[PDB]
């Protein structure tokens, strides 16, 4: 209900459906490892590649 | 038969030769214009989406 | 609503029987009534279907010449079987559907 | 060691002395379908070992004047055994592939390949109004072919084939998002891919629908000096992993 | 969700090598700066807060505007829903390949006069209705009918000269996303087109006057605008980069791949 | 609606064998059909129906 | 309210047979797909809440529009209250035999300029009186009245360019609920008119301008929108298939059970 | 007063009657075996009716 | 009560309101192949949703002077589904049939049926030095008929179809050793069979071995009066149950 700005705000719900909220703007997480090493034996960086 | 009771009863006729079709049609039951003015039907021509199966009654 | 291919090229040979197709499918918006022309530009109607009755008495070169092929034409059939080809049918033949809120069309190069 | 690799399915077995390491689809495995992602009313069939083998495609040959090739993923199976029947009798379908290429060459050719593998590739047709029909989009078992030179206007329906720009109106250098390795034959000799099924419903028909898209372009022409063997093959071998399907039906 | 920082080096001598690689094997480097110099501890405060997608996406944008005539037989304006026709928002789209988002849809309506012949015209404030038909529906043919009215299709009544108006739409799709491209048919004789799909359609959007022809013509004009909302994007693709040419499929002329240089050294 | 991407196959009835009868017995016996949902059917999306018209108020 | 899931089968060979039954003695069948083939465990995760009862009627239509011009004697609207008269409302309502609901009754109210004779015509913001009445009370015959304000029937009063005026009346009935049909006649010697029911009066609307004919006339338009809430339905009927004729009776012509095909097995 | 939607929402009644509330729409709840199985006595699935 | 029947397999059911019991093998019910009674030495593969359902054979007209009728079990099958087309690329397997036969006629009708299903029918051939062929022995979902009369001496290769010996030079009342039933239209409708694999081999092929043969002869004779109906369909119905297979190879 309340919570931090990017100090604190407030946020109501006030219609009774789902896709009548705002935009979330704070979903902040991320994964590069499934697009930058998708490989199954795993690979150290000091080590040479072969 | 449209514009009768006839249009409800399904000849089944002592047929001489074997393998023989009594009817058939597609299973749309929005469009087709068959199952289009039942019970079912009508109530299908009032939603957009639908799901899950049917059960077909006969006697 | 969209048709098959929107221009191509025909050849055919004099005194033969021409097929133009138009085919469509409909895509789930289209609930109106059905409309489909008929164009030539050697922008003249040629035949209609309006209201479920055919109208073809239209262009005085090609009087009792055309006609519509198929009896589904609520199907995705407008194609028309044009008999005894003559030199002067040379132009791009225009098939219009028009179910709302639908529109298409399909320019047909015919050369002999 | 860390160069031979021995990956087997049912009952064949791809065996590779010089090979890389093997890239897997977006992070995940082809796993079965869990029962919370399901649609379908009936129970599936697997048989899992009449089709989890390394099916053979034919083979191209890489001249030095070549463009590129690509496959329609399922619909290059289509004759191939077990799988080409139970993907006709049922209706419904899913698949996991494992895409294997293999090209070798001694120590004295030079050259480098790229193998990816596009989900959804949409290709643009000659003219700008029509769309290119089946006969000239896919194969039953033969790859189709890129070219060097933009495809003239007098065609009806033919796939645009100009290479720089895949195919699909987007620039080649920016390929590599996909999952994909390289072939060089400096160091490396045989590529391999593992993708899992990607489509946005649970399943789908198998025959309007291709769902996927290997295509090959070398970047590095071949070149060698006058004595040299001349003809260098590539040859392309899929497996499909953890298929199964519903829905039978009459033959078609 | 801030950035890594970097640690500081020290100049090494080893059997360790961060910099020689392979890229055969499909794997992009993970090396730092800190392995082929020497660095300094840097605290590193930078986010990467606008770099996401519901900051990328939830911006309004125009998708189409049509013009109607109030006096006219069949002066009103239909308009299937869908994002393919204006460019600077399609682009943003195919970055992804399967979408899901709901929708705020908002209209901006203004009007103009048309040059009439009646002498002293004056007309109070307009009325406007945006008729909002889901894929199936019965669709009016002329403005006046009866349909327009007497129907449960969600609709919206404006006035001029207030605030725009606005309504919102959820997810509205018979598979689990929006499918940006479709490889293959929708026949199952494989003929006919090639690239058309039954999983994003969302309907259509019928608007006209609600006032009669008092003593001059007025011709409106309105624009839709989008604003995805709640996205979540789905196995990414590479950007397009020869122009559209068409609404429906993909086609397209070929053109290089960058503007030139004159010599590989010019800077 | 009819769509082609979404066909949900067909429905067909034969004979596995004739319709046997006694003597003095009329042949041409007649078969109802009925139709009714499961217990997890379910609909979506709101619409207004197709199949009544108007011209004018009564 | 989600819907019931499916466990799976195993080949059975037994003496209880699910699928042969009797459909004589007017029981419709509870069998499930598990019973006449294999199926697999499906977590289902559907839901049944727009086909209730409560999303199925609460959307606003359209009831009746007038026009009344200024400039007139007699220039005002009666309408009594009644659903009967729109044709996509009422087959909804039809439905069900007895009903119980509120009502939000909400007006568009549009103007439009008449062909006026004078020069240099401007009027100001106008004004809209809607009176309603209660069955019995006294109503007013001319526009020029003291009937009109010296009342205590709830009116509203509204000027333009702002929002829609908006009132709500609760359940007004005599019995315990709207009865949509009323097989018998009102007079005890059993005479006269047949389905005409004291049970679901509701009033009048008594629509017109405050302000006066300055120098052109002004022929508005009103449209009526009802809404229903709360709304509790009972004995559920089949829908109508014939064309309304009249307001009143229910009297049609005969028509086919429906289109026609070209053969049993034409699919 | 304050409930779940299809997170939470936060419903005020404001005015004094009982005909000014907004419409429910969260009324979830069915009884069909008034209209499938009106008999007396009771049927079980899996024996034969008569 | 226990008239009434409701056998189902995979996605088909097969009810009959007037049956008698079900008759069972020799005891015993088919079952998987367990790991000791085992020789082949890769995995098998069970589709089990995919062959495991009720396929339904041509029908026969039962005239008043009608002999009978033999069908050779796993050759029925060739070209009904995924059954006919993983018994091709196979080269091995085992399966346990679940015969259905029905025939219904009213309650003025007279006759009786012999239903049997006889484990390794060797057949006579018409002249006694050689031995009939394969398309006068079987045929491909076609019910081959009996006589009533010698086969003359003038053919080569041809059965011997002379009824009172059962076309294998035994007596035929001595016939309801195997496991059988009766249809008798008094008070009968609907005759079933549940028969386990009966090899000397643990898993045999297909294509060169008949392990079973359904018999159908009607000793009291079809019988009635004018006015009834004249035309009664005999209906045979199959599904294999618990079915496997091994040893994958090319089509032929």
């Amino acid at each position: 209900q309340v919570s931090t700005q990017k100090i604190h705000y407030t946020n109501i719900n006030y219609y009774k459906d789902a896709a009548s909220n705002s935009a979330n703007r704070q979903d902040f997480t991320q994964d590069p490892g499934k697009f930058t090493e998708p490989v199954k034996d795993i690979m150290v960086k000091t080590m040479p590649a072969l | 038969n449209v514009s009768s009771l006839k249009a409800y009863q399904i000849p089944v006729q002592s047929n001489s030769d074997n393998g023989k079709q009594v009817f058939g049609f597609p299973l749309q039951p929005g469009a087709n214009n068959v199952l289009n003015r039942t019970l079912l039907g009508e109530i299908l021509n009032y939603y957009t989406h639908w799901s899950g199966s049917i059960k077909l009654t006969f006697m | 609503l969209s048709i098959t291919t929107p221009e191509e090229m025909i050849e055919k040979a004099k005194g033969e029987t021409a097929y133009l197709p138009c085919k469509f499918t409909l895509s789930p918006e289209d609930q109106g009534p059905l409309d489909i022309e008929w164009l030539i530009s050697p922008d003249q109607v040629i035949i209609l279907y309006s209201g479920d009755k055919i109208y073809d008495d239209y262009y005085p070169d090609l009087k009792g010449r055309v006609h519509f092929t198929s009896n589904d034409l609520k199907s995705g059939d407008a194609s028309i079987n044009v008999t005894n080809l003559q030199l002067s049918d040379i132009g791009t033949y225009q098939c219009k559907v028009k179910k709302a809120p639908g529109v298409a069309n399909k320019k047909i190069h015919l050369v002999v | 060691s860390d160069r031979v690799r021995s990956i087997t399915l049912g009952n064949s077995t791809i065996t590779t002395q010089e090979c890389a390491n093997v890239v897997v689809g977006y992070g995940v495995w082809p796993e079965y379908l869990k029962d919370n992602e399901a649609t379908a009313e009936d129970q599936p069939t697997q048989p899992d070992v009449a089709t989890c083998r390394f099916y053979t495609l034919e083979s191209v040959q890489w001249m030095k004047n070549s463009a590129g090739w690509w496959w329609k993923l399922p619909d290059a199976l289509s004759q191939m055994g077990l799988f080409g029947q139970n993907m006709q009798y049922h209706y419904l379908g899913r698949t996991g592939y494992t895409i294997h290429v293999q090209c070798n060459a001694s120590k004295f050719h030079q050259g480098c390949l790229l193998v990816v593998c596009v989900p959804e590739a949409e290709m643009g047709c000659s003219n700008l109004n029509n769309t290119p029909e089946f006969s000239e989009l896919s194969g039953g078992d033969s790859a189709r072919m890129f070219t060097d030179t933009q495809v003239g206007e007098s065609n009806a329906k033919k796939v645009q084939t100009a290479v720089w720009n895949a195919g699909m109106g987007v620039g080649v250098g920016n390929l590599t998002i996909f999952p994909h390795q390289w072939i060089n034959l400096r160091t490396n000799n045989s590529a391999t891919l593992v993708m899992p099924y990607i489509n946005s419903v649970p399943m789908d028909n198998m025959f309007r629908h291709n769902n996927l898209t290997l295509m090959i372009i070398p970047f590095v022409p071949l070149n060698y000096s006058e004595g040299s063997s001349p003809y260098v093959p590539i040859t392309v071998t899929i497996a499909p992993m953890c298929a199964e399907y519903n829905g039978l039906r009459l033959a078609s | 969700a801030r950035v890594a920082d970097t640690i500081s080096s020290r100049p090494t001598n080893s059997e360790s090598i961060p910099a020689l690689t392979a890229a055969e094997t499909g794997h992009t480097s993970q090396v730092v700066p800190s392995d082929t110099m020497q660095t300094r501890h840097v605290k590193n405060y930078h986010s990467r807060s606008e770099s996401s997608i519901e900051n990328f996406l939830c911006r309004s944008a125009c998708v189409y505007y049509a013009t109607y005539t109030n006096n006219s037989k069949k002066g009103f304006a239909e308009w299937v829903i869908n994002t393919r026709q204006v460019a600077q928002l399609r682009r943003k789209l195919e970055l992804f390949t399967y979408l899901r988002f709901d929708l705020e849809l908002t209209f901006v309506i203004t009007s103009a006069q048309q040059p009439s012949t009646a002498s002293s015209v004056d007309a109070p404030v307009q009325t406007h209705q945006i008729m909002y038909v889901p894929p199936g529906g019965p669709v009016p043919t002329k403005v006046k009918d009866y349909a327009w009215q007497t129907s449960t299709n969600p609709s919206v009544f404006w006035t001029e000269g207030n605030a725009p108006p606005r309504m919102s739409i959820p997810f509205i799709s018979i598979g689990n996303a929006y499918s940006c491209f479709y490889d293959g048919w929708t026949q199952f004789s494989r003929n006919g087109v090639y690239g058309i799909n039954t999983l994003n359609n969302m309907g259509t959007l019928y608007m006209r006057h609600v006032n009669e022809a008092g003593q001059g013509p007025i011709k409106s004009t309105v624009r839709i605008y989008f604003k995805p909302k709640h996205v979540k994007a789905w196995v990414p693709r590479p950007p397009r980069l020869c122009q559209y040419e068409k609404q429906k499929n993909v086609n397209f002329s070929p053109i290089g791949v960058t503007t030139s240089r004159t010599d590989i050294i010019t800077t | 609606v009819e769509d082609e991407y979404t066909a949900a196959g067909y429905v067909t009835c034969w004979y596995q064998t004739n319709i046997v009868v006694p003597a003095d017995v009329q042949s041409s016996c007649d078969i109802l059909c009925f139709v009714s949902a499961c217990n997890d059917f379910s609909v979506r999306m709101l619409k207004d129906t197709p199949f009544i018209r108007q011209d004018t108020f009564y």
